[PDB]
Formats: C-alpha cells, sequence, structure tokens
C-alpha cells in the first residue's frame, strides 16, 4: 500500500548485519510500540529525514518491505523498521533487494515469516504432529547415545553450516563443532555446501595465502579487478556497488594518488573470467565502457590452461617481481616448467584469442610508466572453487598472482569474494581422511543423520541420488515406528535402532522452517536467526560485527548454540544416570544459558591458556574482543585480527594480510605449486560426449540460497515461480520452446523441471540454471565427481532438454525481459 | 476516521491523443512525483482505454530514488543508479536490481464520453515519502 | 495527516496496589461509551502489569455482536450473554468458546513506579460497534 510508520525519535535502535550474503552491510533495527509513530519533521523521527517533503534520490532507502509488526512473547506488538546504515564503511548505507527484505523476512505471526518452526515437530510413523522438547531430547540423544554405545561415534552423521551471518556465526559454529567433535566425537560430517570435512581453499591455504587476505579499500586502490568464476553484481552487490565501480568510475583516484606520490594510477579496469556474459560483464561495461572491461569466455572447466597460459607468458616477459620471488617464495622454476603452456594451446583450449589473452597480461601485470608493476586484485568464487578441479585451478591462479607480487600490495590480493559470511570457530576434526558422507548415506552407512542448518536435497550434488536414497531410508523407520502402540520413549529408541539395522535412517532437521527435508524428517527441531538472538560474524575483509537481539523468537525457537547445549546436556544426564563418569565427561563444558555463553567459550578462549585445541578466524587475539566493545565499534566493528585494544582507542585490527611478505607455511614463504591441465574429468566428459548442453547453474541476484524465505513472499513467487533456465534463443527455436513454457533437463544423473527464460548473450549449447530452487532442484543432474579434497565440480554438466508445455500462467504474469542492463 | 489517502483527481490528457510506446510525462500527486503513461499498444492486464493497453507509472525508482527513464524498445523503465529495471507490461515487476518495490502504477481512469484518462491514485508507495500524499 | 496511528488519550484508571487480588475495577476508554475492566490477577501472565505483573485491562463488549460481558470471578473470563462466548482474562481474551471472530480487544496500561499508577494509553483490538476505537 501506500504509507509508512515512521519511528519516533527516542524509538530503541539496535545493530544488526545483513542475514545473507558475505559483504555483511550494515544496517539498523527501529523498534518501538505499535501505537506510536514518528512526525514528518526530520528531528521528530529515528531517521532525521524530512518527509514534510519529497526526498532526493539517494536520501533513503526506505520500503514497506522494510518494515514489519512483531508479536513478542509478551503479547505485545512493536513496529520495527530495519534498514541500512548509510555510516557504515562497508556499504555507505547501501542495501541490496536481499538485505532489504530482512524486516519482511522477521518472524511475525500473520507475515512470511508464519510457518517458522516454533516447536518440536515429530513424524510419528504415518502423521506429523507435535512434541515437547523433552521428548525430542530423549529420542534424539536416547538415539545418539545408543549409537555411540554399540556403534561409536561413526554411527552418528551431520551435515551442518560452518559458515557465517544468519544459520552460523562464531557462537553456533563453536557450539555445533563443539557438540559434534569435542563431545560426540564423530568423524561423520560434512558441511552444508560440500559433501566431506573439507576446505574450498586447499591449495591457496598450503601454498601460504589464505583465502580472505585484503580489505574491501583494496578494491578501492586497484588498477585491475579481476573477477574469477563470479557475477558480483548478483552474489555480492554491495562490494561491487559500492567499492568496485567507483574505482571504475575514477572516484578512487586521488586517494590512489595520495598513497603513491610517485605512481601512474591509469584509468581502472576489470577482467572476467566467466564462461557466461553475466549482468556483472553488461554493468561494468555501462559504467567502464567497453574498452576498459575484457570478458575472457574460456570454455567451461578452462581455467587452470587459462593461468597457466598467463603464468607462462608474464614469465617470458619478464612482468614479474624477481626479487619478491627471490626472497619470499618457493618452487618457482618448477612451475614454470610444469605449467607451461604457449598462448596458441592455451588460446585452443580456452577459445579465447591470442590478443584478448595478451591484452589481459598487459593491463594487469606489464609494469606501468613510474615503474612499478599494476595494482591487480584477484577475485574468484564458485565458477573455480566448484570449477574443473578445485585445487589444480588455484594452484595454477596463485602461481600468476604470487608472480607478479599481487598479494600483500595494498589495491591487491587474490581473494575468495565469499558466499555467506564467515563465522568459524571449532574443535579440530577428529578424523583423519576426508569422507565422502553423501556416498556414504547412499551406501546404507550411519543410524542417525542431522541436516544443521542446511538443506542438501535441494544443494548436493548428485542431489536426486541422495534424496532417493535418504527417502527410501527414511520411509523404513516411518514403517517400524507405525508397529508400536503405547511404547515409552525408550522403546521407541530401540525399534528405530532396529529399523537402521535393516536399512533405516533417522533423519533430523534443525531449521527455522520445514522446508523440503520435512519429506524425509522424523524430527525437526525449532532454530532462531539475528535479531531472535546476538550473533558475531565476519564479512569478506573479516569485519567482525555483533547483531544485537531485539525480539523474541517464534514460541520455543533457540539458538542453534543452545540446541546443541541442550543436546549436550541431555547426553550427559543420560550418561550420568546411566553409571559411565567417564562418557558423561565428554559432554561438559555446555553450561550455557545465552549465546553469549558460547562466544566466551569458543572464541575467546582460542589459544589462550589452559584451552584446548580451537581453529578460529579470530586467531589468538579473539579474547580482545566482547559483545561491549563491539557494541561500542558500531557496524564498522573490526577487521580481524585484532591487534590491540584499550578503553581510549577501541578495537584496532588488521587491514591487509601478508604486507612484509611473511606467509603461512613452513619457513615464511609463498609456494608455488604445479598445476596439470588434464581436460575435464572423465565422468564429466561422458555426460558432454552423450548430451547437448552444458549445464551451468548459480545465482539470481534477487533469490536467496534455497529460498527458504523467499517461497512465502508473494513477490519472490510471480517473479520466479518456478527455477528458471536461460536459453540461447536460436537453441529455444531449435526446440520450439519460448518464456514460459517448461523443459525437463536430463541425463544419466538425474532429472528435473525448469521454466525456459530465452536469454541473447547464452551461448548456443549451452545454459544457465538457478541452483537450490523450491520448484526445480538444478542439483539433480550435478555429477558425483569430487577434486582430490572432495570439492565437487558441480558448475560441470551436461544434459539434453525436453519440452513439457506452455505454462499460460507464467507467460501472462512472469517478465522474460532481460536481465543484463545496457 | 479515515482510512484512505486523500489522491487528488488529476487530468492526463484524452487516451486518442496517446501514440503507440510515446511515453507521455506529467506529475501525480504533486508537482514533486514525476510520472509516465504510456499506451503500449497491445492490451495489458489492467490497461486502461479503447485497447485496454494505456498503463502509468511513478518515474522515481523504489530503491534509492533516481528518476527512472522509460526504454521504447524493451518497454521497461531503467534506473542508472544501481541498475534496477522494471517491465512497464508486468505492472513494474522487478526485472533485475536493488528494489524491494515494484515500480508505483498510478490508477488512471478512462472515461469512454469524454475520452479522458484521469490520473485518481497510485498503487505502490512513491519512493522517499511517508505517504504518497503529502 | 501523515499520521497512521489513532490519537488514543491518556486516562487514569487508579494506581495499582489498591486494586485487590481477582476484584474488577470499571472505568471507560478512550470515551465513556466505551465500558471497560482492570484486574489483578494474583499471579503473573505474559504482558501483565502493576509490581505483580498481573494486572490486565479490557473492553468487555462482546467482539461477536456487542452485548457487555461480565467479569466471572470464579473462572477469571469475560462471558456474553448474548450468544455465549466466554473470553479468557489470563489468556488475552482468548475465546475460550463462542461465535466471535476476534478476541476481546486488551486497554493498554502504563504502569509507573515512581507514582504507583496505571493510566490506560491505547488499545490492542478493535472495540466492537466501532469503525476506530477512537471516535
Ligand atoms: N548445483 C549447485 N549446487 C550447489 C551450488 C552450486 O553453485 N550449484 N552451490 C553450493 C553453495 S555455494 C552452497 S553455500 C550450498 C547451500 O546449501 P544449503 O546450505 O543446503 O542451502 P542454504 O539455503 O544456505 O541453507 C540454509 C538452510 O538453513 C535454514 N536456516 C536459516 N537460518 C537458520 C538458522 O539460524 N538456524 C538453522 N538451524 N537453520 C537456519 C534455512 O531455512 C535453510 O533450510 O549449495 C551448494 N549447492
Ligand atoms: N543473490 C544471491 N547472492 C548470493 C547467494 C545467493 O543465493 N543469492 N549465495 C551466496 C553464496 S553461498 C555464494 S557461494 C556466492 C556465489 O557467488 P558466485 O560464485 O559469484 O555465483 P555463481 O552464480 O554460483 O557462479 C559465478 C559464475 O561462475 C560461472 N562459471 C560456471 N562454470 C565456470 C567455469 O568452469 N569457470 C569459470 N571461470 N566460471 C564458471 C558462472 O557462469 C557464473 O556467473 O553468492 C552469495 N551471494
Ligand atoms: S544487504 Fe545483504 S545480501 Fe549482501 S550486498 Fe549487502 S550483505
Ligand atoms: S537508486 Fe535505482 S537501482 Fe538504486
Ligand atoms: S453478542 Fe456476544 S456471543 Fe453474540
Ligand atoms: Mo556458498
Ligand atoms: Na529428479
Amino acid at each position: 500500500n501506500d504509507r509508512i510508520t515512521l519511528p519516533p525519535a527516542n524509538a530503541q535502535r539496535t545493530n544488526m548485519t545483513c542475514h545473507f550474503c558475505i559483504v555483511g552491510c550494515g544496517y539498523h533495527v527501529y523498534k518501538w510500540p505499535e501505537l506510536q509513530e514518528g512526525g514528518r519533521a526530520p528531528e521528530q523521527n529515528a531517521l532525521g529525514l524530512d518527509f514534510r517533503k519529497q526526498l532526493p534520490p539517494l536520501a533513503v532507502t526506505l520500503t514497506p518491505a522494510m518494515t514489519n509488526v512483531v508479536t513478542e512473547h509478551n503479547g505485545r506488538r512493536y513496529n520495527i523498521m530495519v534498514v541500512p546504515d548509510k555510516a557504515c564503511v562497508v556499504n555507505s548505507g547501501l542495501s541490496s533487494t536481499r538485505g532489504g527484505k530482512m524486516a519482511s523476512y522477521m518472524y511475525t505471526p500473520t507475515g512470511d515469516g508464519k510457518q517458522r518452526l516454533k516447536a518440536p515437530r515429530l513424524y510419528a510413523a504415518d502423521q506429523w504432529v507435535d512434541t515437547t522438547w523433552d521428548h525430542a531430547m530423549a529420542l534424539y540423544a536416547g538415539l545418539i547415545k545408543k549409537t555411540l554405545d554399540k556403534d561409536g561415534p561413526q554411527g552418528v552423521f551431520f551435515s551442518c553450516f560452518d559458515h557465517g551471518g544468519a544459520g552460523g556465526g562464531f557462537e553456533n559454529t563453536w557450539g555445533t563443532g563443539k557438540l559434534m567433535f569435542s563431545a560426540i566425537q564423530t568423524p561423520m560430517v560434512r558441511i552444508h555446501n560440500r559433501p566431506a570435512y573439507n576446505s574450498e581453499c586447499h591449495a591457496t591455504r598450503e601454498m601460504g595465502i589464505g583465502e580472505l587476505n585484503n580489505a574491501y579499500e583494496d578494491a578501492q586502490l586497484a588498477d585491475v579487478i579481476w573477477s574469477i568464476g563470479n557475477n558480483p553484481y548478483e552474489s555480492q552487490t554491495n562490494y561491487f556497488l559500492n567499492h568496485w565501480l567507483p574505482n571504475l568510475q575514477g572516484a578512487t583516484t586521488s586517494k590512489k594518488k595520495e598513497r603513491f606520490p610517485n605512481e601512474n594510477f591509469p584509468q581502472a579496469r576489470i577482467i572476467f573470467v566467466d564462461p557466461r556474459e553475466t549482468p556483472s560483464v553488461a554493468i561494468a561495461r555501462h559504467v567502464a565502457g567497453n574498452d576498459r572491461v575484457l570478458h575472457l569466455a574460456i570454455e567451461p572447466g578452462t581455467d587452470t590452461a587459462l593461468f597457466n597460459g598467463l603464468f607462462t607468458y608474464v614469465v617470458e616477459q619478464g612482468w614479474i617481481d624477481k626479487p619478491f620471488i627471490e626472497a619470499h617464495t618457493k618452487g618457482f622454476d618448477d612451475a614454470v616448467k610444469t605449467n607451461r603452456l604457449s598462448l596458441d594451446e592455451c588460446s585452443n583450449i580456452t577459445g579465447v584469442p591470442v590478443d584478448m589473452l595478451k591484452r589481459a597480461a598487459e593491463w594487469s601485470y606489464k609494469p606501468k610508466a613510474s615503474g612499478q608493476a599494476p595494482r591487480t586484485m584477484h577475485a574468484y568464487e564458485k565458477g573455480i572453487i566448484w570449477g574443473n578441479d578445485n585445487y589444480v585451478i588455484q594452484s595454477a591462479l596463485l602461481d600468476l598472482v604470487i608472480a607478479t607480487h599481487n598479494v600483500g600490495r595494498r589495491g591487491t590480493g587474490c581473494v575468495r569474494m565469499g558466499g555467506h559470511q564467515e563465522g568459524y570457530t571449532r574443535p579440530p576434526y577428529p578424523g583423519d581422511k576426508k569422507i565422502y558422507i553423501d556416498q556414504e548415506l547412499i551406501k546404507g552407512k550411519g543410524r542417525i543423520m542431522t541436516w544443521w542448518g542446511c538443506n542438501n536435497f535441494q544443494t548436493s550434488n548428485n542431489a536426486q541420488a541422495l534424496r532417493e536414497a535418504i527417502l527410501q531410508r527414511s520411509a523404513i523407520v516411518k514403517q517400524a515406528m507405525q508397529k508400536a502402540r503405547g511404547a515409552t520413549t525408550e522403546e521407541m529408541v530401540d525399534v528405530i535402532y532396529e529399523a537402521t539395522q535393516n536399512g533405516g535412517l533417522f533423519v533430523t532437521s534443525i531449521n527455522l522452517y520445514p522446508t523440503k527435508l520435512a519429506e524425509a524428517a522424523h524430527l525437526m527441531l525449532p532454530a532462531a536467526h539475528p535479531g531472535e538472538m546476538n550473533l558475531t560474524s565476519m564479512n569478506g575483509e573479516r569485519r567482525i560485527r555483533l547483531s544485537e537481539k531485539f525480539m523474541d523468537p517464534p514460541g520455543t525457537a533457540m539458538a542453534d548454540c543452545l540446541i546443541a547445549a541442550r543436546i549436550a546436556n541431555a547426553l550427559r544426564d543420560m550418561y550420568q544416570k546411566d553409571g559411565k563418569a567417564e562418557m558423561a565427561a565428554q559432554f561438559e563444558g555446555f553450561d550455557w544459558k545465552t549465546e553469549e555463553d558460547a562466544f566466551n567459550d569458543g572464541f575467546r578462549r582460542a589459544g589462550q591458556p589452559g584451552a584446548p585445541a580451537i581453529d578460529s578466524q579470530g586467531g589468538s587475539t579473539g579474547h580482545l574482543v566482547t559483545y561491549d566493545r563491539l557494541r561500542k565499534s558500531g557496524n564498522n566493528g573490526v577487521q580481524l585480527p585484532v591487534v590491540s585494544w584499550d578503553e581510549s582507542k577501541g578495537l584496532v585490527g588488521t587491514e591487509m594480510l601478508y604486507t612484509e611478505g611473511k606467509f603461512d607455511t613452513d619457513d615464511g614463504k609463498a609456494h608455488f605449486k604445479p598445476a596439470p591441465w588434464n581436460g575435464l574429468p572423465a565422468t564429466v566428459q561422458q555426460q558432454k560426449d552423450k548430451y547437448r548442453f552444458w549445464l551451468n547453474n548459480g545465482r539470481n541476484n534477487e533469490v536467496w540460497q534455497t529460498a527458504y524465505h523467499d517461497q512465502y513472499n508473494s513477490l519472490m513467487q510471480e517473479r520466479y515461480p518456478m527455477a528458471y533456465i536461460e536459453m540461447n534463443p536460436d537453441d529455444c527455436k531449435q526446440l520450439d520452446v519460448t518464456g514460459g513454457d517448461i523443459v525437463e533437463v536430463y541425463n544419466d544423473f538425474g532429472s528435473t523441471f525448469a521454466m525456459v527464460y530465452p536469454v541473447a548473450e547464452i551461448k548456443r549449447g549451452q545454459t544457465f540454471m538457478l541452483f537450490g530452487y523450491v520448484n526445480g532442484i538444478q542439483g539433480d543432474v550435478t555429477t558425483d565427481w569430487t577434486d582430490r579434497n572432495i570439492i565437487p565440480y558441480y558448475k560441470g554438466t551436461w544434459g539434453d532438454i525436453r519440452k513439457v508445455g506452455s505454462m499460460e500462467e507464467f507467460k501472462r504474469t512472469v517478465s522474460f525481459k532481460s536481465r543484463r542492463f545496457a | 476516521l479515515r482510512t484512505t489517502l486523500q489522491y487528488p483527481a488529476t487530468q492526463v490528457s484524452v487516451a486518442k491523443n496517446l501514440k503507440a510506446n510515446e511515453p507521455v510525462s506529467f506529475t501525480y500527486p504533486d508537482t514533486s512525483s514525476p510520472c509516465v503513461a504510456v499506451k503500449l499498444g497491445s492490451p495489458v492486464p489492467g490497461g486502461v482505454g479503447p485497447n485496454n493497453d494505456i498503463v502509468a507509472y511513478s518515474v522515481l525508482c523504489t530503491h534509492m530514488g533516481f528518476p527512472t527513464s522509460y526504454d521504447k524498445s524493451s518497454k521497461t523503465f531503467k534506473c542508472p543508479g544501481h541498475f534496477t529495471e522494471f517491465d512497464a507490461e508486468k505492472a513494474g515487476q522487478m526485472i533485475c536490481g536493488q528494489a524491494t518495490e515494484n515500480l508505483p502504477r498510478v490508477l488512471l481512469r478512462y472515461d469512454e464520453a469524454s475520452d479522458a484518462l484521469t490520473a485518481v491514485g497510485v498503487d505502490g508507495l512513491i519512493y522517499g515519502r511517508q505517504a504518497n500524499v503529502i
């Protein structure tokens, strides 16, 4: 509708980091009784804005989607307004479409959050019902205990978030990790986005370069930005908007010159390595001109060849830092030999013309006239992380970066752009092997599987094999449960345990919402998100912020760290009752009343005297951070690691990593690695050999992840009622499809469905499907293939397309117009 | 008492003066609110006039308020600020962008007797306003 | 206008310590045609005010068809003689059984520790027989 209730001048104001992407944009949450409002005069409302007359452009970001009315546990009603902080350095008052919806996605009884989990849910053999928390713990802890006593920890499976922000963060990763690893001590654990306990960044870390090694200010200071496997307007909006674009526009030139009096700073340029022409390519060309953008539209999976050709060329031209290499690196001469690739071979493999390869090197590595190498920030994400051999691509890319001294200089960095926020503090993983968890589950292993803060039915690789197996195993438990009548909780535990000896699996989901996991889950436990709890996390430049609690969770929904404590204390109590003092002792250390307690126990204990082994993004100075100190810091927080604290200075942190040439390896040097080109994996190549289309996949600007909130939003559902597939118009004509037709996409791995979205910029025999979605799951057609560390090539699959027919309704209501701005 | 805003009734033009896909500019509901009406040339849900094809919008981007520009070739409104684009053929649906609200529709009465188009209301909240009527 | 909110009056009811457990006090809010009751329940409830968080207040007009309901001290409910709707004073006017489609409206009380005063400051829910709570 057509009006908004303004926040009163004296309204309560708390800090809130965005729930969603890595950028970690700062917001303020205004909270006030429903029957009060602000006046239009700027000094009579909390915004300080003059609503007596039209506001100019950029004065505010404020829509009805940024407002709500919450009903608290006391039954009292409060207006809320969730709006970007103008003085936050991250976003400077910018809000993406995703963060802009936070108010709407706060829990209310009648709004978009109406189907929030509010109590334990139990599938009692043949129907969903509520149950109590104590019954849920008796069943869940009971099973875990039984499994520990009979099978050991290897019978207990998890797939759990390791990330930051909403459904993650330092309190939550500690809580879950302490439970899984210190208490239960299970190695049968995967991560939300990948099917083993591993890293996205094995190669770069082992080369001595952690993947978040710079500041967002570095994107302002760069001569050149590379965006490799990365659609940052859509996936990291406000980093792109607030930092990248001002550089491309010339707004940061005078700051470069002030820092470096004796260095030329040409107009900044941008290079995209992406098989696909994305909105980010289009918008870059709009802002900077076609002459300052290079789209290296590589063949899918050919990143390694690209970087080996560039590395070879910059070495042959001598566009490298030989003093840097000599003082601070190891293995260069070996990498020159193993990685040798001519520009002609590079061009044949990539499909990129030799002139474009040479130009990219010239922009990026050839000394400027003043003598200094260009400041080239190399930013990468899932196009290579989920690319053709995660480990080898990073090896090849980092070799280029290290040889060109593009780490440790301002305006440089070889960095992840990131996904979620970060907020990792955990004990070490208690196994000595990587385990492909999905494969284990498919093969019939484990008694109990918990999805915690994730939904692999929508997001696993080879997701169809996964769903099939889980549904069937779930059904066996359902069938066994239904023969019970009048059983105690203990008897039920035995019935379910027995069913798991005959192929069954007990499935638990700890979540905000039922999700598609409800098709298989036997138990669902209600969690709480930021604003319903305090939560700490850091963004892509390691900036740690506290998100303040300002409202109650729905019903008995709890902070994930506190659910973990609940589980630990239930297990402890069972062991104490069973007279097993040693097993009880493993479940000590969860005497937690609030999320802060998890912060004190994890983040703040890392590297302290008498602490156990803790792997924390805070490092050993994490104890200097407190909730009260973060509050005083505001949405600016501090860049980790913290270097000092006092009352007069606040938290003082770290802008850029590796500025003195000391890397995270045994000898302090960065290590070059061999990067062989072996083509595509045979599993993926077999799909490519049999089927017509490359089934690229990934993000839409407007849709967040598995659409857990978005599925309930009427605007989102009207815009994207179904997952879409970008198709070349000529391919469309060949298949007799147009916008709003439905197609089956299929291969040897699976079958799924999408609505057709003709896109002129898509190449013939290539496609692009929205990933993770609630209607048409893309991942059914991804292969089982992973690299050496069990990293999937999610961006590597091929399949055929078959027309189902025309969805008239989609044609009447959905725009199929171009999403590439020109 | 009253639950609704007091919108003015503002004459825009007569429908038959509008040429297909040639935007007309006007202000509604006051001189600080720029709007466009366009004859699309083809009926759309809720279009007015003889061919049910005339639509009208607030042109201020619902992100951060830059005046958008009507593109005749795509029949969209594009924002130069952060690249939001709205579909004039789907009631302001955001095609791609950073807004959380569709482009507000100016509600037109079409009187057959006079051929008049009158702006009588707005569906959606105009950028940078506490209420559509200040 | 601007304004999206009704202009509720601030009306003194009494000081909290004058209220006896389960002995309803009558007052009118937000005008003399809107009969209301405040009662100390004797035990805390969500959103109760006063020293023992137990004082609640309501419109007594049935939200079905508007008959003045009567407070039953033995059940702590409001009962309507019209079509036998009954509302729970301890569950924010939840309808126990009846023909209404709306909970009994709550009179929002400010409690000031400094003065011991209870002031009616608003209504949560719509009073029967009114376009808006404030006429
Ligand atoms: N084909 C294909 N597959 C992919 C990818 C790809 O590019 N291609 N990308 C991968 C990537 S990068 C990722 S990150 C994964 C994402 O895979 P998932 O992690 O499965 O998906 P998300 O939507 O992040 O899951 C978040 C879930 O947690 C719930 N949730 C939200 N807040 C909370 C909270 O506070 N607590 C709890 N307990 N639950 C909460 C949500 O409702 C939702 O069910 O998908 C991966 N899968
Ligand atoms: N709007 C929105 N933003 C998000 C998310 C979201 O769901 N919605 N999710 C967040 C998360 S968890 C993550 S992980 C990030 C994802 O951020 P990105 O990785 O930026 O997003 P994607 O769409 O998965 O993929 C990036 C690009 O990889 C390209 N690509 C495909 N195959 C190849 C290949 O072989 N090589 C190369 N070089 N490129 C290839 C695709 O064409 C695509 O444009 O986004 C985060 N931000
Ligand atoms: S608003 Fe949120 S979605 Fe990312 S761009 Fe900013 S953190
Ligand atoms: S102001 Fe229009 S897209 Fe941001
Ligand atoms: S008038 Fe009260 S129950 Fe009908
Ligand atoms: Mo991710
Ligand atoms: Na399928």
